[PDB]
């Protein structure tokens, strides 16, 4: 009756289990072959149609089918990984989770600390009926019971970890089941186990691997709407290859450090910012036409941002940008600001933000 | 302390365990207290001296003031001192940080929510999932079973998975929202 | 400089012990040889309290060892604290 | 071949100064230093080029305007109506310019995406020109060492 | 290269006897004994 389903369905798990890899290699081929056919788009006329230019006509229909492909393939690697490592991170897990129980009491005695999301979530599952579902120690709650059961009680034991205590003893000394037949459907699914179900569905959704999967899947799907959201399937080489990862792990190996000097650098140009509003205003305007002066630094977030952005960004500092100073009553004022601008943010932050980076990669 | 002395001189006398599992409780309610170090004696052996730590010691030990002169004094002692000055340099520490201690004593005489909207999401995100199998509504999907083919069983197993990953958007659309919220 | 200069310091700490200057390995041949040496034998914090208790306690009441250790002290004499040397080390052979 | 081929043109024989970077040890160091990390160096490459891409994928849909590279009002020439030049100019006169992208394609001020376009120079200008060129750098002078 | 080869000059002289090559360490097992070793029983001064 089942037994004809069932068996398919598990053919097809296997099959997905097996190939996993294979269509993680065909998914990748597919985007580098998308991205190539989407780099001949062109602007043709307002409206403007954004139209696929070609001295042929063949690679239009090729580019559709390569998307609806990429999608499939996509949709199949996630089912392959769902059946492939899924499994193997709820049985890291429980073993985890079993371990703490028993050897720490750590829902016992001590308490998560409430800021592990990872501990508050895996409250749920000690509750469950259905636990070591893939861990071997299927008697972890008899040996917290017998180790715990006095000092802690019995009944508090037992209500923690939702067992009952007859029926231990009753099954070590004679007794009486009746097994049910999985054709009643009221039977299934009152043997599905609702409150385990929804505890490993957390598991999954809290994994890095399989949240990397989805993120993968939904730029897939978003590139029907826009062909060109294909692209961000690129940067998947940079995680498979194994010196791209590390250099994308580069930039957040000293994310601490990295992020503390580009906030001292944001401070130091808005000291200069400051001295510049103050003092150093007439020599800002940007515009060749005397007619409208385009003036960076009347006001002051214009002024941050021209420091920023013209700043930062010059070879020789703020003063490659801003005019220059000679034969006015501010010269050798204007001058010194400009030689420590030059020194303090291009010459010496600048370098500094650099080589956080560059030596987190060596 | 007598007992803890004996028993460390005394490293395999079975008579004396017996004593020690007798008084473990004692010993483990005196273990904060018994301050236990080792000296270079006048016999020329190495010596362990036992002596009485005050509570008040250990809460002024533990005052911020007190781990930050105490982090200073190792940086500084690690990096800019010999190993024939380190000595002079942690008594002198000592006896400095014994007056910060005095001097506390007389002053002082007189995230979080980010995870739980995380694991509320979870809850919350798969109980949207769960409501289907929970209410047992698969009456239509059962009549699908009674006209069952290859065709049906491919797509309902490809449809869970799918109805999987619907459920993941949506946690971490939630997700977002609510750090969002939090944030603001 | 600087920056490995610091992570000497952290690494040397977690390496050694500060009194006896010992390596952790020697220590480390048992499971938590080397928290336990620098926890319960070799402690600073153990020598402060003691340089305080040895201190407050009265003079006609110390013992042979307190006032030893207090006569060096009032002498400026450090060769009580144990250099390149442990109890472990002192009495590693009857011991073990 | 070289030899031969500076019969039919001179200039060929050019090519022949390159034997003292073999003859003298260090000159045959330097050029040895260049593939001792080649598998690396060209990973790296390749990933500079994905990153510029997206960079021009990203200009391309939104900053367009921007690009136009003619002071005369006649004629413009706009370097990414066509997404081969957009990325072409990208990695031409981009990687090239100390400051970035920024330093040729216009100034974005009083304009309704002024600070989506100063965040995108500035993290150009990081990525690029002071995080993947250094090490790309970097790789072939710790070689050489 | 020149600079830390002028610090290893120093380190070295800080660190090791100049005529016998014995480590500082040995010496200074007691208090102030390499000094004293570098003062007194071997000194380039007295040798001279
Ligand atoms: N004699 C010693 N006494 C104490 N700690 C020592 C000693 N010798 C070495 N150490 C090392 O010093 C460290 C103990 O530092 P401490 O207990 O003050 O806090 P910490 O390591 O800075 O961190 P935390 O305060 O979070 O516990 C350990 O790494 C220990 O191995
Ligand atoms: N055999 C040795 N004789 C003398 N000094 C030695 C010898 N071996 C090592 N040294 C080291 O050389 C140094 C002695 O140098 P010296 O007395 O000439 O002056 P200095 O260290 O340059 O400084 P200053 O002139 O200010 O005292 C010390 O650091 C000492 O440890
Ligand atoms: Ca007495
Ligand atoms: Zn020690
Ligand atoms: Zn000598």
């Amino acid at each position: 009756f089942w037994k004809k389903i069932i068996a398919y369905q598990q053919k097809l798990l296997n099959y997905f289990a097996r190939n996993f890899y294979n269509m993680r290699m065909l998914a990748l081929f597919v985007a580098f072959a998308i991205n190539f056919i989407l780099l001949f788009y062109k602007v043709s006329t307002i409206a403007v149609h954004y139209v696929l230019e070609e001295s042929s006509g063949y690679m239009e229909p090729t580019l559709r089918i390569l998307a609806i492909l990429h999608t499939v393939i996509s949709f199949f690697c996630i089912i392959g990984y769902y059946c492939l490592k899924v499994p193997l991170v709820i049985f890291k897990r429980e073993k985890e989770v079993a371990r703490k129980l028993e050897f720490d009491g750590l829902y016992i005695t001590e308490q998560p600390s409430e800021d592990d999301i990872k501990g508050q979530w895996d409250r749920l599952v000690i509750n469950t009926q259905s636990f070591p579902n893939n861990y071997w120690d299927k008697f972890v709650k008899r040996k917290v019971m017998d180790k715990y059961g006095e000092f802690y009680g019995r009944d508090r034991i037992s209500e923690l970890l939702g067992m009952d205590k007859a029926a231990l003893d009753f099954s070590d000394a004679r007794e009486k089941k009746k097994p049910k037949k999985d054709s009643s459907l009221s039977a299934v699914l009152n043997s599905i186990d609702v409150k385990y179900q929804m505890w490993k569905l957390g598991v999954v959704f809290t994994d890095n691997s399989f949240l990397y999967l989805a993120w993968y899947m939904t730029m897939s799907v978003l590139g029907h709407y826009n062909n060109f959201f294909f692209a961000a399937h690129l940067l998947d080489i940079a995680m498979g290859f194994k010196t791209l990862r590390t250099i994308l792990s580069s930039v957040t190996h000293n994310g601490k450090q990295l992020v503390l000097t580009v906030g001292l650098l944001a401070v130091v140009v808005y000291l200069y910012t400051v001295v510049a509003f103050n003092f150093f205003r007439k020599f800002y305007n940007k515009s060749e036409d005397g007619d409208t002066p385009d003036m960076k630094c009347d006001d002051m977030l214009t002024c941050y941002m021209f420091h920023m952005y013209v700043g930062v960004r010059a070879g020789g500092g703020i003063g490659d940008e801003i005019e220059d100073p000679a034969g006015d009553e501010y010269e050798i004022y204007r001058i010194i600001f400009d030689i420590t601008f030059f020194f303090f943010v291009i010459v010496i932050l600048l370098a500094i933000i650099q080589g956080l980076i560059i030596d987190a990669f060596g | 302390v007598l007992l803890t002395n004996l028993s460390e001189h005394m490293p395999n006398d079975t008579r004396l365990q017996t004593f020690l599992e007798l008084a473990e409780s004692v010993l483990n309610y005196f273990q904060p207290f018994l301050g236990r170090i080792e000296i270079m004696g006048s016999a020329k052996r190495i010596e362990r001296v036992y002596f009485e730590i005050s509570e008040s010691s250990r809460t002024q030990w533990e005052k911020p003031q007190v781990k930050e002169s105490k982090r200073q004094f190792i940086f500084d002692v690690v990096n800019e001192g010999g190993e024939k000055e380190k000595m002079e340099l942690f008594v002198n520490f000592c006896e400095d940080t014994i007056f910060e201690m005095q001097l506390a004593a007389q002053i002082s005489e007189s995230s979080i929510l980010t995870v739980r909207s995380a694991l509320f999401a979870l809850r919350y995100n798969i109980l949207t999932l769960m409501r289907m199998l929970s209410l047992k509504s698969l009456k239509k999907q059962m009549k699908k079973v009674k006209k069952m083919t290859v065709k049906d069983m491919v797509t309902a197993f490809f449809s869970s998975y799918w109805s999987i990953f619907m459920t993941l958007l949506h946690f971490v659309a939630s997700v977002f929202r609510g750090f969002f919220r939090i944030i603001c | 400089e600087l920056r490995d200069q610091q992570e000497q310091v952290k690494e040397d700490m977690e390496t050694k012990c500060f009194i006896c200057g010992i390596g952790n390995d020697y220590f480390d041949t048992v499971p938590h040889g080397f928290e336990t040496h620098t926890l319960q034998e070799h402690n600073l914090a153990n020598y402060l309290f003691f340089l305080m208790y040895l201190i407050n306690k009265d003079e006609t009441e110390h013992t042979g060892q307190e006032s030893y250790v207090w006569k060096m002290y009032q002498e400026r004499c450090w060769e009580f604290f144990p250099a390149g040397d442990c109890f472990r080390k002192q009495y590693e052979d009857q011991l073990n």
